[PDB]
């Protein structure tokens, strides 16, 4: 687990910090990945290997990790710099942890399209697809994070571009089937007696790297996210 | 250099009979033998490799002997379908095949396939360019050969690409030297063949096959002999093209 | 906090000519004082594994001798570098040590290393009689001999050479690049201490 501010707040034009903590099993071994989710909308990479950040995040983010602790620096925020931070690491226990969320308040191409949801009766079943067009399926790896209503991010499963490796969360192990097909460009998530504690969006996120974060863990992160199927497992 | 000569020409043996075809070799070659049968429009069939061990698939009346300079094939049963052309094939020189006149026999008196394409008039425009597309085998463990066969001559060695483990390099024969080049396209699975500078005495029926596997960790436990061995580790032919000539 | 002659890691991690995976090109890292934050300033990696002791605390720790050696790998066989794995080239290339106490480092060149008809000079070893020891090495090209007839010398039908190429072309998909490897490793048998921190 993670440990990180639930809340902190700056006025428009300070420098704000949101540190997240963590054990040297996840933090001190691997790199930090920091994300940022709009109300309403899919998280986006923001810093991955603790420093580095994609064309698309602006200068202003910065990152460091400094031992088993990391920081996310927003230099001179503005009004559209309001949302939910979240950290994320490997821990070598075979799981991607996330964090809890920071609500920054302030104080003034690439397709992934998932579809299959709906009411399962909570003990029956459910299948997940998620398509994928345009960034050369078989080199990227892919993922499966789902999100309860009013909470934070919940990493499922993962499965390697090569399809040899995959990893499932604690909670979802024994339960849950991931694959993929090369040939037809998805991501499949089979799902299997469904208990009352399994709803939420399923985002179908789009790795960086090819490897799981297990041999490659200092280039993994989340790129490119989708639109969630919202399951309503249900008495 | 090592010229394999047969001894008979027309055997003209009657079915429930024996049958014995010779081979002599100029230079000392090891059990590296191959005879091969040719039925009339179809193409080359394997019966017998490393000069004793046969096929997986053919009968078992075709024992053959003979090791050094002089083989022996020994049909010593009857002969219901055996009326073909049986060729020689010695594997001394790996990138050198070189075949033999074959005997003519006559009577009285598998997901793995390779099909081919390119052929017809080639006088106009001296340049034709064949395929070889692969759809069975993982094409890219295997190298690429090509033979040629002129109307009623014998089977001919052209060129072959080495699998990409041991380079890409080549190595033709000599009357297609500085004229064919051959190339592949593995991820398409595709093996080509340029003619550039197009003769007359190119008007063969061209063939691509399969040669040596590149991964020798598969072929270390399985016996040279076994059915297993046969399917991983030698030549699978396929069907015929045709290159012409006029005026 | 004493730093007076930092070793050269930049001629290790920052080179142009990586040997194979059959060879090592392994470099005593020693009689100079190691500075480990100057690995994260040559290139961005991809993988950072330090089996046995910390990237942090690595900078406050003396050892007897540190070794660096670097080959060019496969993508797909970069999950092969781990102590205790077995494969093709971690059985037969490079065995390391199940009690290994040291850092796998491992990053791209794609850009490097990968030309437009393939660069057939980062040669493999594919299958030997035997397994190779931890930190052993074997340079010898002794044609294989796959089949009951003898082989005197000369690659044949039968006949295999031991080493065979990579072909890194920049077209082919993230898995078959190729992937320099730097493995450090740390020894602390029975020597004084020569390879500390900047104390």
């Amino acid at each position: 687990v993670l440990t990180q501010p639930p809340s902190a707040s700056g006025t428009p034009g300070q420098r704000v910090t949101i540190s997240c903590s963590g054990s040297s099993s996840n933090i001190g071994s691997n790199t930090v990945n920091w994300y940022q989710q709009l109300p309403g909308t899919a998280p986006k990479l923001l810093i991955y290997s603790n420093n580095q950040r994609p064309s698309g995040v602006p200068d202003r983010f910065s990152g460091s990790k400094s031992g088993t602790s990391a920081s996310l620096a927003i230099s001179g925020l503005q009004s559209e710099d309001e949302a939910d931070y979240y950290c994320a690491a490997w821990d070598d226990s075979l799981n991607w942890v996330f964090g809890g969320g920071t609500k920054l308040t302030v104080l003034g191409e690439v397709q992934l399209v998932e579809s299959g949801g709906g009411v399962v009766q909570p003990g029956g079943s459910l299948r997940l697809s998620c398509a994928a067009s345009g960034f050369r399926f078989d080199d990227h790896a892919m993922h499966w994070v789902r999100q309860a209503p009013g909470k934070g991010l919940e990493w499922v499963s993962v499965i390697s571009g090569d399809g040899g490796s995959t990893y499932y969360a604690d909670s979802v192990k024994g339960r849950f089937s991931i694959s993929r097909d090369d040939s037809k460009n998805s991501l499949y998530l089979q799902m299997n007696s469904l208990r009352t504690e399994d709803t939420a969006l399923y985002y179908c996120a789009k790795d960086r790297s090819y490897g799981p974060p297990d041999v490659f863990n200092y280039e993994y992160g989340m790129d490119v996210w989708g639109q969630g199927t919202t399951v309503t497992v249900s008495s | 250099e090592i010229v394999l000569t047969q001894s008979p020409a027309t055997l003209s043996l009657s079915p429930g009979e024996r049958a014995t075809l010779s081979c002599r070799a100029s230079q000392s070659v090891s059990s590296y033998l191959a005879w091969y049968q040719q039925k009339p429009g179809q193409a080359p069939r394997l019966l017998i490799y490393d000069a004793s061990n046969r096929a997986t698939g053919i009968p078992a009346r075709f024992s053959g002997s003979g090791s050094g300079t002089d083989f022996t094939l020994t049909i010593s049963s009857l002969e219901p379908e055996d009326f073909a052309v049986y060729y020689c094939q010695q594997r001394s020189n790996w990138p050198q095949y070189t075949f033999g006149q074959g005997t003519k026999l006559e009577i009285k008196g598998s997901e793995v396939q390779l099909v081919e394409s390119g052929g017809g008039l080639v006088k106009p425009g001296r340049s034709l360019r064949l395929s070889c597309t692969a759809s069975g085998f993982t094409f890219g463990d295997y190298a690429m050969s090509w033979f040629r066969q002129a109307p009623g001559k014998g089977l001919e060695w052209v060129g072959f690409i080495r699998s990409k483990a041991y380079g890409g390099t080549t190595e033709y024969a000599a009357s297609v030297k500085g004229r064919f080049t051959i190339s592949r396209d593995d991820s398409k699975s595709i093996a080509y063949l340029q003619m550039n500078s197009l003769k007359t005495e190119d008007t063969a029926v061209y063939y691509c096959t399969r040669d040596r596997y590149a991964r020798y960790d598969i072929l270390t436990g399985l016996s040279p002999a076994g059915a297993d061995y046969f399917y991983y580790a030698m030549d699978v032919w396929g069907q015929g093209t045709t290159v012409t000539v006029s005026s | 906090p004493n730093i007076t002659n930092l070793c050269p890691f930049h001629e290790v991690f920052n080179a142009t000519t990586f040997a194979s995976v059959y060879a090592w090109n392994r470099k005593r890292i020693s009689n100079c004082v190691a500075d480990y934050s100057v690995i994260y300033n040559f290139a961005p990696f991809f993988a950072f594994k330090c089996y046995g002791v910390s990237p942090t605390k690595l900078n406050d720790l003396c050892f007897t001798n540190v070794y660096a050696d670097s080959f060019v790998i496969r993508g797909n066989e970069v999950s092969q570098i781990a102590p205790g794995q077995t494969g093709n080239i971690a059985d037969y290339n490079y065995k390391l040590p199940d009690d290994f106490t040291g850092c796998v480092i491992a990053w791209n060149s794609n850009k490097l290393d990968s030309k437009p008809s393939g660069n057939y000079n980062y040669l493999y070893r594919l299958f030997r009689k035997s397994k190779l020891k931890p930190f052993e090495r074997d340079i010898s090209t002794e044609i294989y001999q796959a089949g009951n007839k003898p082989c005197n010398g000369v690659a044949g039908s039968n006949c295999y050479s031991p080493l065979q190429s990579y072909g890194f072309r920049p077209t082919y998909g993230v898995g078959h690049q190729p992937y320099r490897v730097v493995v450090l490793s740390f020894e602390l048998l029975h020597a004084p201490a020569t390879v500390c921190g900047p104390k």
